[PDB]
């Protein structure tokens, strides 16, 4: 009575919308991961920093 | 910046796990066929009990 | 620098691998049955043949 196979449905849904997000958003993920540092200094609170 | 961080982490693990799709299909596959064949024997049994 | 992120970018991964462990046991354990019938099927086969 494993009934196991509801859970390896539920990893392939999980699996197939990261691919699916993959897809998506890796062009905008890539272009971000090299100067993401910057998010922690915005214009208008350099000046009070 | 929180929230890019927490994408950031979380993506490397999205494409970590999006390879397994192909695995987890066979998986599913050859166990759903077994359970078919347990279905089939489970029947067969309770059918012969009696 | 690019050492530390390499292996900030790999620490994701080798926790998601390392959560692995136990549907691996499950499916060694019931793979390791299979054999069991083969080689007696075999076996059985063999001696009967002769």
């Amino acid at each position: 009575l494993i009934d196991r196979v509801e859970e390896v449905r539920e990893e392939m849904d999980e699996a197939q919308e990261a691919a699916r997000f993959l897809q998506q958003h890796g062009s905008a993920l890539t272009k971000l991961e090299p100067m993401v540092a910057v998010l922690q200094s915005d214009p208008q609170q350099h000046e009070q920093l | 910046w929180q929230s890019a961080r927490e994408l950031l982490r979380d993506w490397p693990s999205q494409r970590h796990l999006a390879d397994r799709v192909q695995p987890l299909r066979m998986r599913l596959s050859e166990l759903e066929q077994r359970l078919n064949n347990q279905q089939n024997a489970e029947r067969l049994l309770s059918e012969f009990c009696k």
